[PDB]
């Protein structure tokens, strides 16, 4: 049955090569050919198929994802790290490659060098989900001052009132009440100080209600002086408290 | 944040009609005595610059003429068609004297060296070919773009060849090896037109993504001009720095070359008997006097604009 | 192709000279000084 | 489909009959990699 | 669809000293594209000349790109560093390179490495030069250094094999009687000698290299003290101490002139076994030929 | 490459027109859209040209404006 | 005088505190300390780079056979039994010729007894031996010299 | 004395590992590689009256023109020699293993002779150049109204 399996593999490989020569652009023949080689346990041949598919077209996300996934499912963990390094250095603007490489090298790898790589992506300045995931990975590595610096970098890169309120809440939860009050003061004086949205002022009033409520009454009075109905309700709550 | 200069705006003063096909390209005689339009009617029509009368019309390309250029130091016309052919014409006998054949697909653009006098032709087979003029031999074949090369610039400075293709990349080529040296992937969309400033050692690229100004020779990324974000088919720049960007929606956007400040946004009209879809600019070109702008519209018209000379800086303010 | 030995009759040596623009033909020497 | 599989089975039976009793310059897909593109390595890969 | 391998149009054939000959005053002939390569079939530059007097008028077989790949002679097809077959060198150092057997994939990969060498420096036996420096481990026990001219000796007169060479000594082919055709050493497939697969000369030299105990030693029953015979009083304890100082510390370095035994023993058992494998009829200490045995 | 002779006029003209359709349809696509459906756009264009040949009022109300 | 029992070197490769056997090779230690005080071997390229065997850097000639020493052109290769190129973290003088030792420092984290008889050993690198091994493990060309050149940033010749 | 396959780590001191050496693969250092966020960010607008923002003038342009013209004329003469129908040197070989004098002489190639080998070899093409790092602006994610738009 070995020669029959060889003849079947020759016929299937010939039909796969015929589909490739009919349509080199269609990557489904390449993907099914590589998974057929993986099912036939020709891992290096499937790696060659994935490499020629990337040579024909390196711009597909799913080719890198599939070849990294089969290298991770096999014993090619270092080869998967090579795949992720090439995918990052060719496509630094693809968020899923960053997320999946840091998840793989944080769960299977457990590498803080992957966190340094993800901080290199923080120097590529992503959206807020990636900054919050680096904050959460610093908390999972149990360094609250690191996550405070990451959130300060996020407030520097993408400044927002919600970002500064999250920084104040993170400094409050990281057992730094003075740093939380300083973050609330910097949110009042920096995050939309000319805008005067009276939301960072409300967060500073909540932080001063956590710390010492006379400062909460002063902050609510200052917000009602700077501002509407919400500021009037905050001043009335500070007067009734 | 510098305050931009005030280029004066422009006003339309003549419209030429008469083609039965789309006016694909506009070339001007370098002595500024006449101009010529290569159409999609496979017609190469010499028109008078002053009177606007039809001097001559020529046929011969079996498909659509994509490019027309007249040599600035030789009395020759180089017209590339979409029939995979380039015709060199002696205008003294007004005949096709030479034929350039060897592109496997339809030729979309051509350029000449101003001093070396060598031909480069970008075509639909994702390649350009560099031909000797007299012997009609492709001594080089530039390749590396995966999509069809929309435009080519041949300059005497470094690098000589600037190819803009539809695979969102710009290739900047070392000529003596025939090899690309710089590749720019920064445009999100197809690079359809590029324009060089004649003195500042810089250029710009128009795409449906944005406009991008760079600097020779490494292609250092100077500026990103947002706005006029349609399919920019053609580009030109004045000696003043008046940048005219013309897209396939028929709008002209006019800019300062230095600051990138859009000072004019003018949409032209169409032919009376025409669709609204027939408003698409195939070639915007200044004259040699840098005073008249020739736009090649998709309603088979040539719209030539004059400078809006009555404009002042307080009637037309520079924003920020 | 550096190796081909087939010669078409349109590939013959012909029109090997290049005429240039004279001063009656708007030479680039007078293009520069002319405005 | 089924007729092609029956023709392949009959060709296999003829192949065993000929083995019991050239390659025309083809590309042998099972014997080696049909085209080899090696994967790049960096900062890793002591392999297996 | 417009792909082909370019032609080996270059000078400087990289040849053995054996096929190069003995004359310093050499007259030379070069054909530009006279023949093709015997392996990758590119039209290559043929180099034909006469190294000596009794000659074949020897000439190059394979292309310069194939010779740059395999570091073998363009005529003799044996490795230039040692005079050995490439099967012997690949078994000695690294056999992970190989070559595809199908013609289309072979020509495509040959074009790929030809582009690689054309972008590279030009004088390099590709990637395994960095791993081929660790030599003279065992292959230099039988690697040639002499210029062998009996393989440069001309071909056999088949007319006098039939007994009918009327020219006699005027015939430049060899008027000696041939070798055994039943001998498998006479077969010598050129593609097999290139590929390093089942070359009978390579198998004969590997079978010969399996005979000498040049690094066996270890005749002492779990004892580091190995006695090197053939040493005498010429090899002292200081030579054994200087030899074992590179391997670590010498537990027992001594010379016994009664049995002509250099007693060498390192402190480590692995270092003592390495010193005994070096000195088992393969090392000379203080001008004395040492042969390791029980001590 | 072969010359575009008289027997090859309409086929090469329609081939270049289809290539122009592809180049002028790949470029207003924004980020996303897996179903590019350029074969469906070719079917729409072929039906439009056939209905103009047939003088049939061709309209697909589900079709983007540019 | 300048007879350093140890020398500290901070550069791009790292920080190495190599103890120099001034009791074993006194003339070589005096030449190395005076050359480190004068800045002769500082800033020069990594001359010799064997395959994780010997990394000699600091030669003014840049080849490993030259190098300007403070003992007068090339220093005397005065090897001693206490200072031999062996063990982990061995510091030596670049003496590729007989009685011609440069001021370049050679790091050998493995046994280098072939180079011990021909090169004067400065001393034993007790600290920075792993950094010296990581510097010396970088591969080079056929002349034991890679494309990358390793210079010296800061040096403390204490003693 | 008292003791007795990856890639090369390219650290430019303060910069922790240059990833441009991973961004180029077989490409040499002469080719410019835009691979960083510093490569991604634009320059500020500044004074156009600048020799940086000016041409390298007619002397360098004419020298480039002459050198390119000479190289292209060499290529044209090569193409004429390749398409148009129609000494005993004393060198030294160093075997490094003695050094020999070669009277390097070519042979008489016959014009009374057809072409030898078939040059119509149809093999598939080789791999291209290694790809550039795809620099772009951060993407604008389409809404679902944009997706059924
Ligand atoms: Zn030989
Ligand atoms: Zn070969």
């Amino acid at each position: 049955d070995e020669e029959e399996l060889n003849d079947y593999k020759l016929r299937k490989r010939k039909t796969f090569e015929d589909n490739i020569r009919k349509n080199r652009t269609v990557i489904s023949n390449w993907i099914k050919y590589a998974q057929w080689e993986e099912s036939l346990k020709e891992i290096q041949r499937a790696r060659s198929i994935y490499e020629r598919a990337l040579d024909v077209d390196y711009r597909n996300i799913t080719l890198w994802l599939k070849y990294a996934e089969m290298e991770m499912k096999n014993r090619q963990v270092n080869h998967a790290r090579n795949i992720w390094d090439r995918a990052i250095t060719t496509l630094p603007r693809v968020n899923q490659f960053w997320y999946k490489y840091t998840y793989m090298e944080e769960m299977l790898g457990n590498v803080a060098g992957a966190r340094q790589v993800f901080e290199r992506w923080m120097e590529w300045q992503p959206e807020e989900q990636a900054w919050h995931s680096y904050i959460n990975f610093e908390l999972r590595y149990k360094e609250v001052d690191r996550a405070r610096t990451i959130y300060e970098r996020f407030v520097l890169v993408h400044p927002d009132v919600k970002n500064w309120i999250k920084y104040a809440r993170f400094e409050e939860k990281h057992a730094y009440f003075a740093h939380a009050r300083k973050v609330y003061e910097r949110a009042v004086e920096f995050f939309g100080d000319e805008h005067m949205d009276e939301h960072l002022y409300v967060a500073f009033a909540k932080f001063e209600e956590n710390q010492k409520e006379f400062e909460r009454v002063r902050v609510i009075y200052k917000y009602a002086l700077d501002r509407a109905q919400e500021l009037f309700k905050n001043y009335t709550i500070f007067e009734k408290k | 944040m510098p305050k931009p200069q005030w280029h004066p705006p422009w006003k339309l003063y003549r419209v030429i009609s008469g083609h039965l096909g789309w006016v694909r390209c506009i070339a001007v005689e370098p002595g500024n005595q006449w101009f010529v339009t290569g159409s999609a009617d496979r017609t190469i029509k010499i028109w008078d610059l002053a009177s606007g009368k039809l001097k001559l019309s020529l046929t011969g390309h079996i498909s659509t003429v994509r490019g027309v250029i007249v040599s600035t130091r030789s009395p020759y016309l180089f017209s590339c068609g979409e029939d995979k052919q380039v015709k060199c014409w002696d205008l003294e006998y007004n005949k096709v004297i030479r034929h350039y054949h060897g592109h496997l697909s339809a030729v979309y653009g051509l350029d000449l060296h101003p001093t070396i006098d060598v031909l480069v032709t970008c075509s639909r087979d994702s390649t350009a070919r560099i031909w000797d003029v007299r012997t009609k031999a492709s001594v080089h074949t530039l390749s590396g773009h995966t999509n069809a090369v929309a435009t080519v610039r041949c300059q005497a400075a470094e690098p000589q060849i600037i190819t803009g293709s539809h695979d969102t990349t710009i290739r900047l080529w070392d000529l003596v090896a025939g090899k690309t040296r710089v590749t720019l992937t920064n445009h999100k969309k197809s690079v359809r037109a590029v324009v060089l400033h004649p003195r500042h050692y810089t250029f710009a690229s128009g795409s449906p993504d944005n406009i991008k100004q760079w600097k020779f020779p490494d292609g250092s990324f100077i500026q990103n001009l947002s706005g006029h974000n349609a399919i920019i088919n053609t580009l030109t720049v004045n000696s003043d720095g008046v940048l005219v960007s013309g897209a396939d929606n028929g709008t002209m956007h006019l800019w300062d070359w230095r600051t990138g400040y859009n000072f004019q946004r003018v949409h032209a009209a169409v032919q009376p008997g025409s669709l609204d879809s027939e408003s698409g600019i195939f070639a915007c070109a200044f004259d040699q006097s840098e005073s008249r702008l020739l736009t090649a519209e998709a309603d088979k018209t040539i719209k030539v604009y004059r400078e809006d000379d009555t404009a002042t800086e307080e009637t037309h303010p520079v924003s920020w | 192709s550096q190796l081909s030995k087939q010669y078409s009759s349109r590939d013959l040596p012909s029109h090997t000279k290049i005429k240039y623009r004279q001063t009656t033909q708007d030479a680039p020497e007078e293009v520069r000084n002319r405005d | 489909k089924a007729r092609e599989k029956q023709l392949e089975e009959a060709r296999r039976l003829a192949a065993l009959q000929k083995r019991r009793e050239k390659r025309k310059r083809g590309v042998d897909y099972n014997a080696e990699i049909p085209f080899e593109k090696k994967p790049a390595l960096g900062f890793y890969d002591t392999s297996e | 669809t417009y792909n082909r391998q370019n032609w080996e149009d270059a000078d400087f054939p990289i040849l053995c000293q054996t096929c190069l000959g003995e004359n310093p005053y050499i007259r030379m002939t070069k054909e530009k594209y006279g023949k093709e390569c015997k392996i990758c079939a590119r039209p290559f530059t043929v180099f034909r000349w006469c190294p000596g007097v009794r000659m074949r008028f020897k000439k190059t077989e394979v292309c310069q790109t194939c010779s740059k790949l395999k570091n073998v002679c363009q005529t003799c097809l044996l490795d230039l560093e040692y005079g050995l077959p490439i099967q012997v060198r690949d078994a000695g150092l690294s056999f992970k390179d190989d070559m595809p057997k199908s013609d289309v994939n072979k020509e495509y990969y040959t074009q790929n490495m030809e582009r690689e060498i054309s972008n590279s420096d030009g004088t390099r036996p590709v990637g395994m030069l960095g791993k081929a420096t660790s030599t003279s481990d065992m292959l230099l026990k039988l690697a040639r250094t002499t210029p062998y001219y009996k393989r440069n000796r001309p071909h056999i007169c088949s007319f006098w094999v039939k007994g009918e060479c009327k020219r006699g000594e005027e015939c430049p082919y060899r008027h000696e009687k041939p070798t055994d055709p039943d001998d498998p050493l006479a077969d010598q497939n050129i593609k097999d000698r290139y590929y390093g697969i089942n070359d009978p000369v390579a198998d004969k030299l590997l079978k010969r290299a399996s005979t000498m105990p040049r690094l066996d030693p270890p005749e002492d029953k779990t004892i580091t003290t190995l006695y090197v015979g053939g040493l005498g009083d010429t090899i002292t304890e200081t030579d054994l101490r200087n030899h074992f100082y590179q391997f670590g510390e010498i537990r027992t370095i001594t010379v016994v002139q009664r049995q002509q035994c250099a007693f060498i023993q390192f402190a480590t058992r692995q270092a003592a076994e390495v010193a005994a494998e070096k000195s088992f009829n393969k090392l000379i200490v203080n001008g004395r030929r040492l042969n390791v045995k029980w001590g | 490459a072969k010359t575009v002779t008289k027997q090859r006029v309409e086929s090469h003209f329609d081939l270049e027109l289809r290539a122009a359709v592809m180049h002028d349809i790949l470029d207003m696509m924004p980020e996303g859209i897996k179903q590019n459906k350029a074969r469906t756009i070719l079917q729409h264009l072929s039906e439009a040209w056939r209905c103009w040949k047939a003088n049939i009022p061709w309209k697909v109300p589900g079709l983007p404006t540019p | 005088s300048w007879q350093p029992p140890n020398v500290y070197l901070e550069t791009s490769m790292g920080i190495i505190v190599l103890e120099l056997y001034w009791k074993h090779a006194p003339k070589t230690c005096k030449n190395f300390a005076e050359l480190a005080r004068r800045g002769y071997y500082n800033g020069t390229k990594f001359h010799r780079i064997i395959k994780d065997f010997m990394i000699q850097g600091g030669d003014p000639t840049g080849t490993g056979r030259g190098g300007a020493s403070i003992y007068g052109k090339q220093f005397e290769d005065e090897l001693h039994p206490d200072l031999k190129f062996t063990g982990a973290g061995i510091l030596a003088m670049a003496n590729a010729g007989p009685d011609t030792n440069g001021s370049q420092f050679f790091v050998t984290l493995a046994p280098t007894q072939w180079l011990d008889g021909k090169h004067t050993i400065f001393g034993r690198v007790c600290q920075g031996i792993g950094m010296v091994n990581r510097v010396g493990m970088v591969e080079t060309n056929s002349q034991d010299r890679p494309v990358d050149d390793v210079k010296i940033i800061k040096a403390y010749p204490s003693g | 004395p008292e003791i007795h396959n990856a890639l090369a780590i390219q650290v430019d001191s303060e910069g922790k590992i240059k990833y441009d050496a991973i961004a180029r693969q077989g490409q040499s250092k002469d080719k410019v590689i835009y691979s960083k966020y510093t490569d991604l960010v634009p320059k500020e607008v500044m004074n156009a009256d600048d020799p940086d923002l000016q041409r390298p003038d007619e002397e360098a342009i004419k020298e480039i023109t002459e050198k390119t013209r000479v190289a292209l004329e060499k290529s044209v003469s090569q193409k004429v020699a390749a398409a148009m129908p129609v000494p005993a040197q004393y060198i030294r070989y160093t075997p490094s293993q003695k050094q020999r004098v070669i009277r390097m002489v070519e042979m008489q190639k016959d014009p009374m002779e057809p072409p030898r080998f078939k040059i119509n070899k149809k093999i598939p093409r080789g791999p291209p150049s290694p790809p550039a790092p795809v620099m772009h602006s951060p993407s604008r994610k389409m809404t679902v109204k944009e997706q059924q738009e």
